[PDB]
């Protein structure tokens, strides 16, 4: 992805 | 010598079951207000979460729901909450279950065993200035094993929205697969949880749930802790690396930790072999 | 008499309401849903989007004349204690536009009083002639927050079409709260033609002016034991009077058999 | 007029 992400 | 001072007697403005004050024994920065207080999850286009009612599954006890006939239980295999509302000590802590708490469609009473997340934060916590990660979040109580501590609130966006917004230090996603999928963001609206950083030895897991609607695009995000916590110790969770992956060129981690992979060290160590 | 159901709301709202019957053998009603809230049974869509909200700047506890939020309805008109100021219009009430989460105020402001639910000592309790009512356990003085009318939002045109049309309420294409199926505790207030309380259109955590929420406020000072009512209106009336008359037992009763009687000799 | 009956503000 373009933008980091928090997840699980 | 620096004073420690109180800046903000409650950051939730009185929204919260508890007050979250904040305070900074470190530098000059005053309490943060680049941002809006929201204690529940907020809508900034329109995201036709279902809400029919006719569409809860629900359960039909009459008891407190502690007896495994309770179909809301059954929907994650089990209740996971002990008598006292915390996660069983068999509870996943790796790939956590999704949890159904009861609802409005529900014939059980409001106070019954299956409601905790929704009751909201019960924990004193404190906003604090760190060292070396700007604003955090510690604990003002010991904190046993397996406590709700406070939901990831902000602003529920799309897939393709949290892929053009300009800052990414505070994007959840909610699911990790393709398709039709949701993040929170909480740059602009938020609670508490937007100041929780990241710890490569955590002592908090985020937990899915489900309370007013069961819309699976739409969890929200629970945190418990993953083991007793003490006074005074910064609570943190693994971000994860969809975050790390992007994130590190910009800063690298500062937790400090003996079991750190995201330091400087432990990523020029990597790029070594 | 009988003490029957410690709480119909069954622990939602913010204290119990109890169920008693000193006056026949019917049994606690339970054909219905207990909800606090209203509930969805189609898609409605209500606008919820956080940057729609006009919202107040105020850093106090929203108790001057510059809160906007105030000012959408003339002014606030909650007094310090949280209730109606004797001079608000109680015939044709106006909106009011209490405070919500885009406001720089916080959760404990003057501007926020439905929102923070029930606080009286309310009974559902078996009547003489009129099944089951609503009466208040204490003193209630002028003003003073009672309850919201709760239930199943619909339209018009489902409204329309309902079997059971004794607990619809008219937000204002009009929309409508039907109380049948689901609601609280104030689908069970009777109307009196002598009225004690009176439904006000509120808006509080969105402003999609097509759901409004119903909030009832004393009208006047309520002493312990008075059953509660409101004025139904002639919506109401002009298609029930067919099927049953006004049972109130008033002096100014304008909807028993007697009163439409005399009124039919208009001659 | 309308089919049912309605209470009102
Ligand atoms: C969700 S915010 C946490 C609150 C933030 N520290 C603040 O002052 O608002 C995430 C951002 O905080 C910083 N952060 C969190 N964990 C960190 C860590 N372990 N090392 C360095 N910076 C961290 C980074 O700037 C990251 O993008
Ligand atoms: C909204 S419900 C109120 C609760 C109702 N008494 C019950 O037992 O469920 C409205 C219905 O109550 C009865 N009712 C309410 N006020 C009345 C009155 N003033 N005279 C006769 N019947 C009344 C009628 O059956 C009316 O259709
Ligand atoms: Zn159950
Ligand atoms: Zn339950
Ligand atoms: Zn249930
Ligand atoms: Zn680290
Ligand atoms: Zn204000
Ligand atoms: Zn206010
Ligand atoms: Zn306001
Ligand atoms: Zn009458």
């Amino acid at each position: 992805k373009q933008t980091a992400r928090m997840s699980t | 010598i620096r004073t420690e001072k109180i800046i903000c007697r409650d950051v939730a403005r009185g929204y919260e079951n508890v007050p979250i004050p904040c305070v900074n024994g470190v530098d000059g920065e005053p309490c943060p207000e680049d941002y809006k207080y929201i204690s529940e999850n907020c809508e900034t286009s329109t995201m036709n979460i279902d809400r029919n009612i006719t569409h809860l599954q629900h359960c039909t006890c009459v008891d407190d729901c502690s007896s495994s006939n309770c179909l809301c239980g059954q929907l994650s295999i089990r209740c996971w909450y002990d008598k006292d509302g915390r996660l069983l000590q068999e509870f996943n802590k790796i790939e956590p279950p999704l949890i159904f708490e009861c609802n409005q469609a529900c014939s059980c009473w409001r106070n019954c065993k299956n409601r905790v997340v929704q009751s909201g934060i019960k924990v004193r916590l404190q906003l604090y200035r760190t060292a070396k990660m700007g604003w955090g979040v510690r604990a003002l109580q010991t904190i046993p094993q397996g406590t709700f501590i406070c939901e990831y609130v902000g602003e529920l966006i799309s897939d393709a929205e949290a892929d053009v917004r300009e800052d990414d230090s505070y994007l959840f996603d909610l699911d990790n697969k393709d398709g039709e999928v949701y993040c929170i963001d909480a740059r602009y609206y938020g609670n508490i949880s937007r100041f929780i950083n990241h710890l490569c030895d955590p002592n908090i897991i985020p937990v899915r749930v489900f309370m007013l609607h069961q819309d699976l695009r739409f969890p929200r995000i629970a945190f418990f802790s993953s083991r007793d916590i003490r006074t005074g110790e910064e609570l943190g969770f693994d971000y994860g690396d969809r975050f790390w992956d992007i994130k590190s060129k910009y800063f690298t981690c500062q937790c400090g930790s003996e079991k750190c992979k995201h330091s400087a060290e432990a990523i020029a160590l990597e790029q070594s072999r």
